[PDB]
């Protein structure tokens, strides 16, 4: 008996100019069986413009979500109703991840939200809290599949062709759908149905997308 | 006298110790604070015991953070520990949440200590008496320039123009008039220095008093040197 | 009188004089009035008035969770001690059972927290009274705590300085509250509150807070900004 | 002098004045009465409302302690709440450690023992409330009373409150050997209305609970339409 | 990881790569190795990114507190001893961090190296990391005290570039910082491959 | 309860600590003990109570550590006590433990001024915390160390100590003060020091023909070193002479007593 | 343990324990410390030479750190227990930061202890007021003064102990800014002696320069006390 | 929990609480003890409160170990505390040094509790004065502790009510070269001279330490001397 376990899954975000597309696959698998195909315990909404999407062990992320939600509530009560910013939430989460440094959380996290000037930004953490702000990013078992694909269509390196126009919500959504349909066909633990969260300034919308069930 | 304890209630409902500690405030040096759309201003009289003291050692205006200043009155022996507390809490809030603390949160963190008095130790060590000091915090956060006040009660109160210390009674008289809501920082300078001129037994000198200002656009604390106070008196 | 020196001393007439003094701390705080309807609860608190140009602003109304809230009266330096505890406990409960703590359980928690402080030597009673406002499966609840530790499930109440007139008004209209709607509830509450102010002072957005909590409505405080919907049209018609 | 200021001071005649002063505060509380009717127990308490806006169900003095035992606290309500919480901690232990419902007499003994640990120390004050414990365990119906002195005693019919003598003179003439709870819920309820004075308190209301075989040996509040109107 | 800093007549020069490899997979190519503690001190990140980030942020809180209390900037010799005590207290908890604190206090520039077991040395030439063994080679043979600020910055840039080229655990964007008496300024920040066709053209 | 609190540790309206003043007034009724610091030794001469006809002595082997008035704190530190007797033993045990723990840590004899400070901090500690009475006792420590040779300190029941060349505490100590400051010179040997002691002792309790049942003397000098076993630690330099605190019996005081009363009658014949 | 509140507020807002400590200070031995251009001097009253104190010397200006000296006024035992705390703090500081403690930080720590005493349970305030002089590691002579109330403050020529206000308000009108090394030793005596008896053997003086602090010997002090008494008698002949 | 002190100095410099405690420790029954070159004798007086007291069970001569005895005069319930701690300290010494504890260390240890209670917080001083006796490597001993904490190495002493006359009688009938039976006889004789009636074998209780051990006298052994004086 070891207190750790990996429940597979994957998540991936792309930040735009005034939005962020967050995506997480809804699939929960245990030791060798498949617990559920409707697992919605990956993407957790902290504030109306901030989300945390985490992979790894499921109990640890169900615990960390509550710890972060209560820290956000304390911050809201002490500051007279001022909902914290994405930057504050990301630094808070790093500090929280490092306190349990000797019996760690088995999660890999992303704090996806909007900055103050309106631009969207993503964060990425290790198991202990090495945060780094960035513009896209994927975590989970399907990381080494999706990351190099996005690296090649967004950064547009190694192509002697003038940079295309800035990608909008629909184009980014389609690109991320491509990435997930491609990763659901080569990873055994990934993909029964993915959930997309389009975070914009006038609130957030939500969509689903269906993959192969094998 | 020790007949009634530290936690006894008076027949009028107010605790004896906190009612006495508020009386000790009017024995101290006066102080001001004026909030304006451009910034906030904190003025105070050092009230040196002799002409020999190097006055820059009895600064009544302590910096709690690059955007949060605090002026006190009463017994300045305690106020230093309240200021170290506010500094530690503000630095923690910058270390954890990575952004400047809000002034009202600093005032909460100060009263949270100032309430913890009692006599029975048991689990936690307490203060044997309230702090005989009434702070006055001022700062600039996203909610604009803000001035908060604190009593030994543990009761924090946001204001627009307040006076503590001895000559605060006539100071509130000078306050009720001569103060609209949308003044200029220079107008606040003139008004505060006038008040100090009015309610002090000593003669107002650029080395006699201390003035600090926190401007909104800059968003930083800017303590005045004697020459700048001379520039204000010459107006 | 030498039988009020301690909180652990009974007068020959079986009286606790320290607690009878602590009640005078509530009887001298800012007036507040709570009114419970069929699906909504409305608290209306009278804050401090501006001195002709300057606005002193102190937090009397608190939110404890999505469905709870409390308006304190008396010494605020104790109201915060209790609001921190109530928030901590409603969070410890929402963490275990993932649902809002019922009012019938929170009132008892407040009662015990009070009573624990009126039986030892090195303690003192909280000189602060609460007006709890909540909504759960069983509908809206309006309590009122005193320093002695009691808790009273009320239909409509008022406490603070010169709150006797607020109660004298409320004890005529409190039979029709189960039918008056939200606007009518807030109007009854404001009319009852304005009956406790000074002579030449009237209610306006500058010196009134209105908190509301109901079935589909999380606890919302209302200050100057949107109080005008209930406050800008308001006359104390005798 | 000062010989009546703390609980750890015997008077010149060996009396602990502070506990007599405590009991004096119970002698001035709302009326309660109780009957052990050889097949169940019935407790009935007077609730004196100070306000006519009080919701029915507020300041209920009868609290359940286990499935079968209940406590009616005549006296200071907050202190009665502490005793009720302590009795609840004592009854849950026997249901946890010893896998058995706590016997009524043992519960009364423990509640008295806890009430008495506050009248020995110089740093506490005696509870200002007398408890009426009504239990029905596997040992039959039991009705005990605990005074602020910490002394417990089992009764057949007990009266407490401000009007305690005339309300006790009513219980002498019941039978208590053939008396059934189904009629006792009427008898005691009428006794309280007879003893209650109404030119002092304009608002009053009677709240009664019972535990017998009809309620599956469970301490519950009386069905609403079982108390006579007045 | 490759990190270097050397002292000369004109200040201190820090230079870093920007890559964080988790074994054989490259996590990111934009990690920021130079954590500016304050407006006067520079700390570098090598080893465990979590440990370095956390403890240098703690040190930047403590230097600011020191400045608030006494009213004077903290010195490098004391700002480096704080980190040495922090690290030495946890010498048996498995930290992994080697950092370099470089500053310009009121005793001229100072440059200390603080290890993960509490080691604390003061030299004028350091290069920590896994590609460090490739920096020293090109660093020791060109380093001399009297370098012009641009000549020394070029030495540091050309020395990191050779560590990024032979080592698989280093690369990305080479960044060069300068520490003088007025504070510190980021000199340059350039991609590792645009440097290759600039040093070995044709 | 808090109403019967005597509040020992409080400042009175005139900055005076009443309990410490009462301790001082308590020590004044205790037995007078004097101590003179010569150049080749230091003497403590005190007076013990009248011997009841039924008193016995604990037949103690090696009787050089504890007399009736003077005690030994370490191989090179002796002390004398004045005040509440049974309270002095707690501090005496504490001081023995202190002067042994320093030798456990540093392997060197603790110097008098270190110990005199380490047991006066204890006497002060009670004057500021705890709210219980202070130790109502006064000391006279005598001893030898390589730093200042023969030292002699004096203690107050308030934590303050002072180094004296010849001091006296107890009954009539203001008399022995004016008498010791009268006749004491630096060039005074040990045996002439002892003559100064008993002489001024008899004068303080008013006895002509000084008695040998009511007096106790303890001398602290250097004797030649004894147990130097150099063959068991060939790199340990043992000094050639070590200090030894020694309490005087009846057989060896009577020679010094007959010369004290003889000096008395000498300085008495010349009064006319 | 025993932690009953001792220092509590009076019906006028006066801490009786603190006022009573400040009264026990007034009954002590004076101590005058003045600040010069490149050296700071401190003079202590040295209660008396009673012809009975050990011929060996014992000092009354205590070395708190290699560059920070202290001179107390008040109750002696609490003074020693405070000096020991200060000496422990200096050595802990020059172990957590490798840098010698400045004067100002030591004054702040000692004033923190002083104040913590007046807000703790079961402890009365220290009855000591101290003068702390020293040099930072860049010259800059500093002179500070604490009170039993815990309010530290930096001065330029301070006196503590009995007849405090007399000496302060006398030597405030006779202090010239930027004195020389032999001016201070003359200005320290001439001001202190306004309270002490004419006896020249109850004065103990210390001069403190950058990286050097030496005590002035008996004949050195006599050379200056004679000059001081002559100037005072000349000022008297000028009075009349 | 009443951590402050009850006994405090007074303007005259007297721990007057200790004087009250020493008066309270002189009101009990009269005990006495004498020494001789062969051993020590302790003799108490079991004053029975009533004929229904079972004189067998009340005891005033307590064994502390194989070589030490004791007897008190004052508050019995207080003396139980000191006896219970003294036996523990006597067993802890044999545990660590494997040697019968000498009397002097035993008295120093139990005279350290008197003082610890005259200076602790929230406690009152003890009200009983002991009479320790016994043997060690350097002869026989008889000490007499007090509520103030002091102890004295007597040769023949008496405590309780009727002490100033019992010690006066002991001054005269003592002899420096007394054998042991002389001591038993003189103890019983000075008790009779102060006895209110005539003592029986169950109205007194003596303990005589002989050559290695304490051995409280039995009823028949005690009788054998009672009807011979
Ligand atoms: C003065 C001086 N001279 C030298 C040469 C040093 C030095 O080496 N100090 C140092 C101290 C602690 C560390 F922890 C490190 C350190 N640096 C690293 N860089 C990269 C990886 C790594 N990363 C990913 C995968 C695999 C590996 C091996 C690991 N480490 N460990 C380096 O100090």
């Amino acid at each position: 008996w070891s207190p750790y376990q990996d429940n597979g899954g994957t998540t991936a975000a792309i930040a735009g100019k005034d939005f962020v597309i967050l995506a997480g696959d809804t699939r929960l698998n245990g030791d060798f069986c498949l617990h559920s195909r409707h697992d919605q315990s990956k993407i957790f909404q902290l504030t109306p413009y901030t989300y945390m999407a985490s992979n790894g062990m499921q109990a640890d992320r169900l615990q960390l979500q509550q710890m972060l939600k209560y820290r956000v509530k304390w911050y809201k009560y002490n500051n007279g109703g001022k909902v914290p910013s994405t930057k504050a939430i990301a630094q808070l989460m790093s500090t929280m991840l490092y306190h349990r440094r000797f019996f760690p959380y088995y999660t890999f996290n992303m704090v996806v939200g909007l900055d103050e000037e309106g631009h969207g930004v993503c964060y990425s953490y290790d198991a202990v809290g090495s945060t780094e702000p960035f513009l896209y990013g994927t975590r989970g078992s399907a990381a080494s599949f999706v990351e190099p694909l996005l690296d090649c269509l967004i950064n547009r390196q190694h192509m002697t062709s003038q940079a295309p126009p800035e990608m909008t919500k629909e184009e980014t959504l389609a690109m991320l759908k491509n990435a997930f349909t491609g990763a659901a066909e080569r990873d055994i633990y990934t993909g029964d149905s993915v959930s997309f969260f389009i975070i914009t300034k006038d609130g957030v919308q939500q969509e689903s997308f269906e993959l192969r069930k094998d | 006298e020790y007949d009634r304890g530290v936690n006894t209630f008076s027949p009028e409902g107010r605790i004896f110790q906190i009612e006495y500690a508020v009386e000790a405030i009017k024995l101290g040096s006066t102080s001001l604070g004026i909030r304006t759309p451009e910034g906030v201003v904190l003025a105070a009289e050092k009230r040196v015991p002799s002409t020999l003291v190097v006055p820059s050692s009895m600064s009544k205006i302590m910096e709690v953070d690059s955007h949060i200043a605090a002026v006190m009155s009463g017994m300045v022996a305690d106020a230093r520990i309240l200021v170290e507390h506010a500094r530690v809490e503000s630095q923690n809030h910058r270390f954890t949440y990575n952004e400047p603390m809000s002034v009202e949160s600093c005032t909460l963190a100060t009263c949270d200590l100032s309430i913890q008095f009692g006599e029975s130790g048991g689990r936690r060590k307490l203060m044997s008496r309230p702090f005989g000091v009434s702070l006055l915090i001022a700062g600039v956060d996203e909610k604009g320039p803000q001035l908060w006040q604190t009593d030994p009660s543990g009761t924090h109160t946001r204001y627009d123009a307040q006076a503590i210390g001895g000559g605060a009674e006539a100071a509130q008289s000078v306050f009720t008039e001569r103060y609209h809501r949308n003044m200029t920082l220079e107008e606040g300078e003139t008004l505060a220095v006038d008040i100090l001129k009015q309610v002090m037994e000593d003669q107002l000198s650029p080395e006699n008093i201390e003035v600090a200002v926190v401007r909104a656009d800059d968003g930083k604390l800017h303590m005045y040197t004697p020459t700048e106070i001379k520039a204000i008196m010459s107006r | 009188n030498e039988y009020d020196s301690d909180i652990t001393t009974w007068s020959p007439t079986g009286r606790l004089f320290q607690i009878e003094y602590a009640n005078e701390a509530v009887n001298n705080g800012s007036a507040t009035v709570g009114v419970k309807g069929k699906n909504f609860v409305v608290l209306a608190a009278l804050k401090r008035s501006p001195v002709a140009e300057l606005s002193s602003y102190q937090e009397k109304v608190f939110e404890i969770d999505e469905h709870v809230g409390m308006s304190i009266s008396g010494l605020v330096a104790d109201g915060r001690v209790l609001a921190r505890y109530l928030r901590t406990e409603c969070m410890n409960y929402r963490y275990m059972y993932s649902n809002g703590m019922p009012m019938n359980q929170m009132a008892d928690m407040i009662g015990e927290k009070h009573q624990r402080h009126i039986q030892c030597s090195g303690k003192r009673p909280f000189g602060v009274g609460l007006l709890l406002a909540g909504y759960d499966r069983q509908g809206p609840h309006l309590y009122q705590t005193v320093p002695s530790g009691d808790v009273y499930d009320y239909k409509a109440t008022a406490m603070g300085v010169r709150s006797q007139a607020s109660r004298t008004y409320l004890e005529r209209h409190f039979e029709h509250f189960s039918d008056c709607t939200l606007d009518e509830l807030v109007t009854h509450a404001l009319k009852a509150l304005a009956s406790a102010t000074s002579e030449g002072i009237e209610l306006n957005v500058k010196n009134t807070t209105i908190a509301i909590v109901g079935k589909d409505t999380p606890f919302t405080i209302f200050e100057e900004e949107s109080a005008r919907k209930y406050l800008d049209g308001f006359k104390m018609r005798p | 002098s000062g010989h009546d200021q703390s609980t750890d001071v015997f008077s010149a005649e060996g009396r602990v004045f502070q506990v007599e002063y405590a009991g004096k505060a119970v002698d001035n509380s709302s009326t309660a009465v109780a009957a052990c009717c050889k097949d169940g127990v019935v407790v009935a308490v007077e609730k004196v409302h100070t306000s006519r806006m009080l919701e029915k169900g507020s300041n209920n003095r009868i609290h359940a302690v286990d499935r079968q035992a209940g406590i009616c606290i005549c006296g200071l309500l907050p202190d009665g709440r502490a005793i009720v919480s302590r009795a609840r901690q004592e009854a849950e232990n026997s249901r946890d450690i010893f896998a058995t419902p706590i016997r009524g007499s043992v519960l009364a003994n423990r509640v008295g023992e806890f009430m008495h640990a506050y009248t020995t120390h110089f740093a506490y004050r005696p509870f200002g409330c007398s408890a009426i414990i009504a239990s029905y365990a596997d040992d039959g119906p039991q009705l005990f009373v605990s005074d602020p002195s910490g002394t417990v005693a089992g009764y057949y019919g007990v009266a407490l409150g401000k009007a305690k003598t005339v309300a006790k003179s009513e219980l002498e003439k019941l039978d208590f050997s053939s008396l059934t709870c189904d009629e006792a819920v009427g008898k005691l309820a009428s006794i309280l209305h007879e003893v209650h004075d109404k030119q002092k308190d304009k608002l009053y209301e009677v709240e009664v609970a019972w535990v017998c075989d009809k309620s599956d040996r469970k301490f519950v509040h009386v069905p609403a339409d079982m108390v006579p109107a007045e | 990881t490759t990190t270097l800093a050397f002292r000369f007549n004109g200040g201190i020069i820090v230079a870093v790569d920007s890559r964080a490899s988790t074994g054989q997979y490259i996590a990111s190519q934009t990690v920021m190795k130079v954590l500016e503690i304050n407006d006067y001190l520079l700390g570098t990140l090598a080893g465990g990114a979590a440990d370095c980030q956390y403890w240098e942020r703690v040190l930047g809180m403590e230097c600011r507190l020191w400045e608030l209390r006494n009213g004077s900037r903290i010195t490098v010799a004391a700002a480096s001893k704080i980190l040495a005590n922090i690290t030495y207290a946890y010498r048996n908890h498995g930290l992994s961090m080697g950092t370099m604190v470089a500053g310009w206090d009121q005793f001229g520039p100072s440059l200390y190296y603080v290890d993960d077991k509490g080691s604390r040395v003061k030299q004028d030439l350091f290069s920590v990391g896994s590609g460090s063994i490739y920096a020293y080679g090109v660093l020791d043979t060109g380093y001399r005290k009297d370098l012009s600020v641009e000549d020394a910055c070029d030495l540091a840039r050309r020395s990191i570039f050779h560590a990024t080229y032979r080592d698989g655990a280093s690369g990305g964007i080479v960044t060069v910082y300068h520490v003088h008496e007025k504070g510190w300024t980021k000199i340059s920040r350039d991609d590792q491959t645009k440097l290759y066709h600039r040093y070995f053209p044709s | 309860s808090h109403r019967y609190d005597s509040r020992t540790t409080t400042f009175s309206p005139e900055g005076r600590l009443y309990q410490v003043e009462y301790a001082v007034e308590a020590i004044q009724q205790a037995g007078t003990v004097i101590g003179v610091c010569t150049k080749d030794g230091v003497v403590l001469a005190g007076e013990k109570m009248v011997p009841h006809p039924l008193f016995d002595s604990e037949s103690m082997q090696d009787k050089n550590t504890s007399g009736e008035k003077m005690y030994k704190i370490a191989e090179h530190i002796g002390c004398s006590v004045a005040g509440v007797t049974s309270d002095a033993y707690a501090l005496l045990n504490y001081a023995r433990l202190s002067a042994l723990r320093h030798q456990y840590t540093f392997q060197e004899p603790m110097a008098i001024e270190d110990l005199c400070r380490i047991l006066c901090d204890e006497k002060q500690l009670y004057t500021q915390y705890g709210g219980v009475r202070p130790y109502g006792v006064s000391f006279l420590l005598v001893g030898w160390d390589r730093y200042y040779g023969y030292q002699l300190y004096s203690t107050e029941p308030s934590g303050d100590y002072s180094a004296w060349s010849a001091y006296a505490i107890g009954q009539n100590d203001q008399v022995a003060h004016a008498l010791l400051k009268k006749d004491w010179h630096e060039s005074m040997t040990l045996e002439d020091g002892m003559l100064l002691a008993l002489r001024v002792l008899g004068k303080t309790m008013d006895t002509a023909k000084i008695d040998l049942d009511r007096v106790e003397v303890a001398v602290m000098r250097k004797v030649p070193a004894s147990n130097i076993d150099q063959l068991l630690d060939p790199f340990k330099h043992h000094p050639k002479t070590t200090p030894r605190f020694q309490i005087l019996t009846r057989s060896e005081l009577k020679p010094h007593a007959e010369r004290a009363d003889q000096a008395r009658e000498a300085e008495e014949k010349a009064e006319a | 343990s025993y932690d009953r509140a001792i220092t509590v507020f009076s019906p006028d807002g006066h801490l009786f324990q603190v006022e009573y400590a400040q009264e026990a200070v007034k009954k002590g031995l004076a101590a005058v410390g003045v600040l010069g251009s490149d050296s700071v001097v401190i003079a202590v009253e040295k209660k008396s030479a009673v012809k009975l104190q050990d011929s060996r010397t014992i000092r009354k200006i205590y070395k708190v750190d290699a560059n920070i000296y202290l001179a107390f006024a008040g109750l002696s035992a609490d003074a020693r227990v405070l000096i020991n705390k200060a000496q422990l703090e200096c050595q802990r500081f020059s172990l957590n930061y490798e840098d010698t403690m400045d004067v100002d930080m030591l004054v702040r720590y000692v004033a923190g202890v002083q104040q913590k005493s007046t807000q703790s349970g079961g402890s009365r305030p220290f009855g000591v007021a101290t003068v702390i002089g020293g040099f930072n590691e860049d010259g800059k002579p500093h002179l500070w003064k604490t009170d039993p109330s815990g309010m530290c403050s930096a001065w330029r020529a301070v006196a503590i102990g009995r007849h405090d206000q007399t000496v302060i308000e006398y030597m405030e009108k006779s202090y010239k800014d930027g004195m020389s090394r032999d001016e201070c030793v003359h200005f320290a005596i001439k001001s202190l002696l306004e309270v002490v008896e004419s006896g020249s053997r109850n004065i103990e003086l210390l001069v403190l320069q950058y990286k050097e602090a030496r005590y002035l010997t008996e004949e050195e002090l006599q050379k200056f006390v004679v000059e001081v008494e002559k100037e005072r008698e000349e000022e008297a002949a000028a009075k009349k | 929990e009443a951590f402050y002190g009850l006994t405090t100095f007074s303007p005259s410099g007297k721990l007057i609480q200790i004087e009250y405690a020493t008066t309270a420790a002189g009101k009990g029954t009269t005990a006495l003890g004498v020494k001789a070159t062969d051993g020590v004798v302790i003799a108490a007086k079991k004053k029975a409160p009533s004929t229904l007291v079972d004189a067998s069970s009340i005891q005033k001569v307590f064994v502390l170990d194989e070589h030490v005895g004791c007897t008190y005069s004052g508050m019995g319930p207080d003396c139980r505390v000191l006896i219970d701690s003294a036996r523990k300290n006597c067993q802890q010494y044999k545990l660590m040094y494997n040697e019968p504890i000498p009397i002097s260390q035993l008295v120093r240890k139990i005279s350290a509790i008197y003082q610890e209670f005259t200076q602790s917080g929230g406690v009152r001083p003890f009200g009983c004065s002991l009479l320790v006796a016994g043997v060690d490597a350097n002869g026989y001993h008889l000490y007499q502790v007090d509520p103030s904490g002091t102890f004295w190495a007597w040769k023949a002493t008496a405590i309780g009510t009727g002490s100033p006359d019992a010690k006066a009688f002991l001054e005269k009938r003592y002899t420096v070269d007394m054998e042991l039976e002389d001591a038993v006889h003189t103890a019983l004789l000075t008790l009779k001279e102060g006895f209110d009636g005539q003592m029986t074998s169950e109205n007194t209780q003596v303990g005589r330490v002989v050559e290695n051990r304490f051995e409280i006298l039995s009823v028949d052994q005690l009788r054998d001397y009672l009807d011979q004086i």
